[PDB]
């Protein structure tokens, strides 16, 4: 077999390439999306971030959610780096929210399993939800840092 | 061909 076993994959998609965290909208606007990093850069990087996203209304950003006003061309960024853990970090213009808490503008701060950041706040109708998922696949190779296979 | 940024109304 050969083309055949191209339509196999196409039914079982091997998930888990070399993602970091998962983006899920709650409120229903924006589609879901996987955040990934190299696990080989993480591992000999020791110093600063491994690799971190843009969200927010720009082409350029690592993730793009529908243009609303509220919401700032790089409304917020997520920072994976660190010993272990993740990090969030806001750069919107009207604030980024955490599960109803307004965190501190280009703060970093500690990921949290199946997270929540809220975003357009201000007004009732404008405000926007968004999900983080965190694969335990990768933290199980964080855990063990040690390299022995190929791709 | 431009962005939009605010803080609501008031």
């Amino acid at each position: 077999a050969t083309q055949r076993f191209l339509i196999e994959k196409f039914s079982q998609e091997q998930i888990g390439e070399n993602i970091v965290c998962r983006v899920i909208c709650t409120t229903g606007q924006i589609p879901i999306r996987d955040l990934s990093a190299d696990i080989s850069q993480v591992l000999k990087e020791k110093r600063s971030i491994k690799k971190v996203w843009t969200f927010g209304r720009n082409p350029a950003c690592d993730y793009h959610l529908g243009n609303i006003s509220r919401l700032s061309n790089k409304h917020f960024q997520i920072l994976l780096g660190e010993d272990g853990n993740l990090l969030l970090n806001d750069i919107s213009t009207n604030g980024t929210w955490l599960n109803g808490q307004k965190v501190e503008k280009n703060s970093n701060q500690l990921l949290s399993q199946g997270d929540e950041i809220t975003v357009g706040v201000g007004v009732e109708s404008d405000i926007l939800s968004l999900v983080i998922f965190i694969n335990d696949k990768f933290k199980q190779c964080l855990e063990q840092n040690k390299v022995d296979r190929i791709r | 061909n431009d962005p939009d940024t605010l803080e609501i109304y008031s």
